[PDB]
């Protein structure tokens, strides 16, 4: 087909937004808890902002690609409707991913895996509200 | 033989242009189909299933793919719904036609042959479908909301024939048995219209996680023994009875897209050759 | 220093390649649109897009493209007249031309000369024509047999046409109703070009059978022909014949059928008498064209035969072509 | 030992390379069926010069090296002591069957499954066999497609797609007749098959030499019932047999 | 474009290393010159710290940090700069414990804090 | 690893370009020779300088001559059964058989197949032995054939008209070998049979077309009905051949 643009398809674009969403964590894995490691961000012009948090990284993070662009939009959702727990995010988004695209090798498709996480959710917030303690 | 003059060659070409723009549109059919990622050339990406909107993003160049891409917008504006099924459809009845070309039957046979499918289709659809009342307001309600809830919104020719494929499998069966009392070069013919039909449940079961040849194979024998309730409910994850889940659509859906795409077939296989003017 | 910086010149061995080259490619090219089951083709100008369309007639196809080889543009310009003159055969003139040069370059080849081809097509020709003088039809009494002769070649112009599904001097809704222009535009000419050979079927009420017929029995009197002449002429007429024979066999050919069992029937049939048999595109066989109603004008044919005879006549007098420094 | 330069390839390319080389075999021997075949130039190694078109010759002296080709060579040399006649049928068949296996492959059936569809046509088929006896000329092939094909209805499971290439390539013997005559094949095909059904119910063959017309009975061709028993099961024998084989492995020499 | 992992921490060591070992010998009273050759091939044998690092180039954002705390320590104090750049260098120069031993730097950062309270009370 | 170690077989296309070019290159071979005037042709054994040789007798030139391909050996065999039990023509069955063969390759791109057209060439044979028994000889058998193909159904008339071609290439290579125009004494002896004059015939003497009766030329029947069917059965062999299988060498 002729067009004025580029297309790719296949199971390497799911690897290729996979490692994308991995890389994205690793950049905000060590940093995470009260004794994570500081990282420096390099701007455009030369200065160096060095920092631990993550939610501070991800504002200042700028990797151009779409699957990491999801994941910055999805740390302002997390930040306005609490405020705390966007590192968990990212990093528990990215193992999803890493974890669901091995299964898509073994013949698993994203629609079961999809059916398999929304449902896995569901208990875990009903496993969570059974085991609470009120203030 | 000698074959010197290669004029298929450009019917090789037309074929694998409109087959590109299918293989595309078809992971996004039905309420389960994959999404789809478009990057506009200033920068900005954004993510969508809806298989209309895929090919106005796509910039076809090619004539034969701009051709699918103009029927498509045809379904739009007479029945407004089944955009994507229709593109399917001529994506693998041109598939087909790459198999009954290199046996040498020539593109008019086949063009007046899938006319006869299409004749004898609509019948088929026509007799099992359901009548129902226009001034009955409660039906119209029911049919509309029922099909709104599989839109976005789920908050917030009178008669009907059950989804899920049911529609291509009945056509796909009975055609198969048409074509054993047709004689000539329409029996195979028509039965490639057939098979080309069962491309829709089976992208619909691969949608759903279900095994694609199971699916489609297990509702050819439900449709021989029964009827055309039997077809893929995705709300679930398996077969089941249609009419009961209340998922339905109109028949000028099926009818039409028979119709346009196949005189897009017809309109793609009396291609001889393009001449580039100035 | 002979002929550079623009100028050419093609010698004897090339341009008598380059001459039939670039007429038989324009033969080759819209060969595929004659007869009721015609090949569509698009038409994309380079450089813009919105002038995409498709079409199977054959005059609209010469007329948007554009020639530089001057001997394909004499071939296009002698069809163009036909479709402005007669309104029919603009097809089958650039075919029956082209088919003609197609033998005649392997007569060449025999080291057969062009002038000893000349004479052989030009008492072909008059054979031929004569064959048409001979079985043509008019109807001066019986006006319903005329006017059912006028329905016939009316369907036979109107045919791989946008309206093929639905007394004196000859100077909204569906087609059924007679929905935007581009449908009206195609209607008025393919209808214009009906008028006119009817009108010219009023101004000469001769008639002969289409379908394969006519284009055959005149082939058999060139090879009756060949039986009384001298020596080389017999073997130029011989391919004078078979470019008419190629005719029925491009319009099978198109339409799926065995070209080579329904044409090498027909010789058969008008070989023995049966100078009606002809090609029945409906069911893929030879039947009687008085009975299934297929027949056409007796100038349309005449002007066929002799319009690519003059044509093809013309590149075999050319020998070298001469090109000078564009401008 | 010998580990180096070794074969290794499996799956769908390993299957489809096997396929590739029994087609290889059969299309040699489409053409040589039936009395319009055409014949085959055989040359000694000895430097003698034979033609003939008998199929037992052709693939006695066809020393193909490939090993899926040996194993159709070794399946004819037990059918000229059961058969006699019909073994270019045998390997007409066997390549038309794995030609309709390659769609299927493509469709994501095993190869064991398509081996068990296969088994449980050929049965239907051996059942409605006895319903230089039965009636040669493709008749036979032609009305023991029909009964698969609707038998294929009544098979919920993934044999049901392998059912139905079982009658398709049923079809290739008699197409091949007509092939081989100089006749369209698939107009030829289902002219006939439209006959066994609309024009009358008992089978009826293909005149492949110009006869006055078909319907063998009346022209005297007729094959022997344990010859298209053992035809078509030697077929699906060997179609199962190359199936099951996903992996050839020869050691190089380095 | 980026590094990550161990390279990063062996990296900024060779970095702020390289940048001690340079003014390893600018140090006391019989400190030994510096040769910098300027773009246009002119040449500077000046001998102070602050004044090397200035006219110098680097890549490395760990060598623009060491030399921006440098800069800090001369507005506060016009001496013993010097002494902070080397001792940081040979500081991180202990490579042995941080990788090839696979300590975490919050072990090593432990260890250098209390050091750290243990060298203010000796002094 | 399908064919090695000397072992080979040829496919469709390749064992028919192999099995045509065999045959048509002995036709080409012999075709000068052909005639009265035929050329001269030199045989220059290997190794053995001294038997250098010059002939036209076109049996001599394939009695010496090797062959390796098969379908060459069938036509140069069948030659030989002409020299020893005719004793002459043998240089009109190779031409003749060969000019068969060439037009046949030429059917065969026309996607025509090789049994139609040995349906006609065998129905061609039969009008041409009727036209010499009434009965120059190679004009009045094509004159027959291409009546006939005009009584034969269709793919058949096809095949007939390139056996009467082949049989009009005979009088076409005996006049190019004597330098003459043989387009235009070819062509008058099409003409003149065309329409009776079932006596006329080629005069290499005078170099135009004369009465065999009056000049006194004439040829025996038996050779000449060995001719045609030697070469039609020897073509008919090598169009029936589709496939090559070569053995490894002992
Ligand atoms: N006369 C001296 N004898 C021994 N050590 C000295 C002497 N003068 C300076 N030093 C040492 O040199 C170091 C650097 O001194 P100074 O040049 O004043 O600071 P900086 O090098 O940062 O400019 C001091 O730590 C001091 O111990």
């Amino acid at each position: 087909l002729s067009v004025f643009g580029d297309r790719s398809t296949g199971e390497t674009i799911r690897s290729q937004n996979v490692m994308a969403a991995a890389s994205i964590a690793n950049i905000v894995k060590s940093s995470l808890g009260p004794v994570g490691l500081d990282k420096m961000l390099v701007d455009d012009i030369g200065d160096v902002t060095i920092t631990n948090d993550g939610a501070t990284i991800l504002k200042l993070l700028e990797v151009e690609h779409p699957a990491a662009k999801v994941l910055c939009e999805l740390a302002d959702l997390q930040d306005k409707e609490v405020g705390d727990g966007t590192t968990s995010v990212v990093i528990i988004a990215a193992e999803l991913l890493k974890n669901a695209d091995e299964l898509v090798k073994q013949k698993i498709h994203p629609t079961s895996v999809i059916s398999g996480y929304r449902l896995a959710c569901k208990e875990a917030v009903r496993y969570i509200n059974e085991n609470l303690i009120v203030n | 033989y000698q074959d010197r003059d290669k004029p298929a060659q450009i019917r090789f070409s037309n074929i694998s242009a409109a087959k590109a723009v299918a293989d595309a549109i078809r992971t996004s059919l039905g309420p389960k189909g994959m999404d789809k990622m478009i990057q506009d050339g200033k920068g900005d990406v954004t993510i969508t299933n809806d298989g209309a909107t895929i090919l106005k993003q796509m910039q076809v160049l090619h004539p034969a793919a701009r051709m699918l891409v103009e029927l498509s917008k045809a379904q739009d504006i007479e029945a407004g719904d089944g955009t994507t099924s229709v593109v399917i459809i001529a994506g693998s009845l041109l598939d087909s036609c790459t198999k009954l070309l290199q046996k040498g039957i020539h593109p008019t046979i086949i063009s007046e042959s899938f006319q006869k499918a299409l004749e004898k289709g609509i019948e088929i659809l026509t007799d099992m479908s359901r009548p129902v009342e226009l001034s009955d307001r409660e039906t119209l309600l029911n049919s509309a909301t029922t099909s709104l809830n599989s839109k976005v919104v789920s908050q917030y020719k009178r008669a009907l024939i059950a989804g899920g494929g049911a529609p291509e499998i009945e056509l796909a069966l009975r055609l198969t048995e048409y074509s054993r009392t047709l004689s000539g070069m329409e029996s195979y013919c028509v039965r490639a219209f057939a098979d080309a039909m069962e491309v829709i449940p089976s992208t619909l079961a691969e949608n759903a996680g279900l095994n694609p040849i199971s699916t489609v194979t297990e509702l050819r024998n439900r449709h021989a023994q029964g009827e055309k309730t039997a077809g893929i409910n995705v709300r679930k994850g398996g077969i089941s009875n249609i009419l009961e889940e209340l998922v339905v659509q109109p028949l000028l859906v099926s009818v039409s897209a028979l119709t346009l795409a196949t005189e897009t077939v017809r309109s793609i296989l009396k291609i001889d050759d393009v001449v580039n003017t100035r | 220093n002979i002929f550079k910086a623009g100028a050419d010149e093609e010698r004897a061995e090339t341009a008598r390649l380059t001459s039939f080259i670039g007429a038989i490619a324009i033969g080759d090219l819209v060969k595929s649109t004659l007869g009721p089951k015609g090949m569509d083709k698009i038409l994309l100008s380079s450089g813009r897009d919105a002038s995409l369309m498709v079409t199977n007639d054959g005059a609209t196809i010469l007329k948007n493209i554009g020639v530089d080889n001057p001997a394909a543009k004499v071939l296009v310009d002698m069809s163009r007249v036909q479709d402005d003159e007669v309104g029919d055969g603009t097809t089958s003139v650039t075919v029956l031309a082209a088919e003609l040069l197609r033998e005649a370059e392997s007569l060449i080849a025999k080291k057969i000369h062009p002038q000893t081809i000349i004479a052989g097509w030009r008492e072909a020709t008059k054979a031929a024509r004569e064959a048409l003088l001979s079985s043509a039809v008019d109807h001066g009494s019986d006006e319903v047999k005329f006017r059912q002769d006028l329905m016939n070649i009316a369907g036979t112009t109107l045919s791989s046409k946008l309206l093929t599904h639905h007394k004196g001097s000859g100077n909204g809704g569906s087609l059924a109703d007679s929905a935007t222009q581009q449908i009206l535009d195609e209607a008025e000419r393919s209808l214009h070009d009906a008028l006119c050979v009817l009108a010219q079927t009023v101004k000469d009420s001769r008639t002969v059978y289409g379908g394969g017929c006519s284009e055959m029995l005149m082939a058999h009197a060139v090879t009756q022909l060949a039986n009384r002449t001298p020596g080389k002429e017999a073997v130029a007429m011989e391919s004078y014949a078979k470019a008419l024979r190629m005719l029925p066999t491009i319009i099978a050919d198109n339409a799926g059928y065995d070209s080579a069992d329904l044409v090498a029937q027909l010789r058969a049939a008008h070989s023995e008498g049966n100078t009606t048999a002809g090609l029945d595109m409906r069911e893929g066989t030879i039947g009687d064209m008085a009975i299934l109603g297929i027949t056409e004008s007796f100038q349309v044919k005449r002007q066929v035969l002799l319009s690519a005879a003059e044509a093809a006549e013309v590149i075999l007098r050319v020998d070298n072509i001469i090109k000078a420094a564009p401008r | 030992k010998d580990q180096d330069r070794k074969s290794r390839l499996m799956g769908l390319e390993a299957l489809k390379s096997h396929i590739m080389a029994a087609k290889a075999v059969a299309n040699t021997m489409r053409t040589s069926l039936g009395p319009n075949g055409l014949d085959k130039m055989m040359v000694d190694k000895d430097g003698d010069v034979t033609v003939t078109n008998d199929g037992a010759t052709i693939l006695s002296m066809m020393d193909v090296d490939h090993q899926i080709a040996k194993l159709m060579v070794e399946l004819s040399k037990s059918q000229d002591d059961e058969i006699g006649d019909g073994t270019t049928g045998v390997v007409v068949l066997a390549g038309a069957l794995l030609e309709e296996a390659e769609q299927l492959l493509d469709r994501g059936i095993h190869p064991i499954r398509i081996a068990d569809g296969y088994e449980q046509a050929a049965r239907v088929a051996i059942e409605h066999l006895d319903k230089k006896v039965v009636y040669g000329g493709g008749a036979a092939e032609i009305s023991c497609a029909l009964a698969v094909s609707q038998e294929a209805d009544k098979c919920p499971t993934l044999e049901q797609y392998a059912m139905r290439a079982f009658a398709d390539a049923l079809e290739v013997i008699p197409m091949a007749l007509s092939e081989n005559s100089g006749m369209n094949p698939i107009q030829t095909m289902t002219e006939v098959r439209a006959r066994q059904v609309k024009e009358m119910n008992p089978a009826l063959g293909i005149d492949c030499l110009h006869k006055g017309t078909n319907d063998m009975k009346q022209q005297h061709v007729i094959e022997t019932l344990i010859g298209k028993k053992q035809q078509i099961s030697l077929a699906t024998q060997m179609v199962r047999m190359i199936l099951k084989i996903d992996d050839i492995r020869k050691p190089g020499e380095s | 474009k980026r590094e990550s992992g161990r390279k990063v921490q062996s990296g900024n060591i060779n970095a702020a290393k390289t940048i001690a070992d340079i003014i390893r010998t600018c140090l006391g009273p019989k400190s030994m010159m510096k040769m910098l050759l300027d773009p246009m091939g002119g040449i500077v044998m000046t001998n102070d710290g602050n004044a090397i690092l200035r006219e110098i180039q680097v890549q490395h954002p760990a060598a623009k940090s060491m030399i921006e705390i440098s800069r800090t320590q001369d507005e506060e104090v016009g001496d013993g700069t010097t002494s902070v750049i080397i001792l940081a260098g040979e500081m991180l120069s202990v490579a042995e414990h941080f990788l090839e031993q696979q300590m975490h730097p919050t072990v090593v950062i432990s260890a250098y804090r209390k050091a750290l309270d243990d060298m203010i009370s000796t002094l």
